């Protein structure tokens, strides 16, 4: 669609990303960056719709934080929940300080 | 650290947070998603990517590859129950 690569994250930092996890000198060619930043895309929308549903199961109209970190056990990413709750913790902690 | 070991500061993404922003705002059942819980999701997205990136090179390196090609990255979806909601994507 033209409304993926509209939405589309830049390519270089999610190339940095992906070489981020890979040996020295792998190589990732362009049809394979191009599925992954159309999958990150979606990815976004899957949690964000799982995590605003939590919000309105609450009866809540703000998708809060802790909504997020709850999604991540509807869509079966569970092991992404202590870095998470790390980075809202030191989010919350620069915030006073900011 | 120069120096020293690798320390990372958490609380913040690599990602540019209005581009995110941008696509949490396509979901029509969202009425507002607020600053912190986009963070979250960036993050979470930083993660996915790293995930993804991380199953495709193992199926590059079990056909003794050292790059992933597209065809990883799609046998990825086809077999991985956890990335059954690329499964439209990718066309299969």
């Amino acid at each position: 669609t033209s409304e993926l690569d509209d939405l589309a994250l830049p390519r270089s930092i999610i190339m940095r990303l992906v070489k981020g996890v890979l040996p020295e000198k792998s190589l990732v060619q362009k049809e394979a960056l191009k599925a992954m930043i159309n999958s990150a895309t979606l990815f976004v929308s899957f949690l964000t719709s799982a995590s605003g549903e939590i919000a309105t199961n609450n009866n809540r109209k703000i998708l809060m934080p802790q909504d997020v970190l709850n999604a991540l056990d509807e869509i079966e990413y569970p092991e992404f929940s202590k870095t998470l709750k790390k980075h809202l913790e030191a989010y919350e902690l620069a915030l006073k300080e900011k | 650290g120069p120096l020293g070991s690798m320390e990372k500061t958490y609380g913040k993404t690599v990602l540019p947070l209005s581009r995110v922003k941008r696509i949490i705002k396509q979901d029509e059942d969202v009425h507002y998603c607020s600053n912190a819980s986009a963070l979250l999701i960036s993050v979470a997205t930083e993660l996915f990517v790293e995930k993804l990136a991380t199953e495709a090179y193992q199926l590059a390196k079990l056909q003794k590859r050292k790059g992933i090609r597209y065809r990883d990255v799609e046998d990825v979806v086809r077999k991985d129950d956890q990335f059954e909601f690329l499964s439209d994507l990718f066309s299969i």
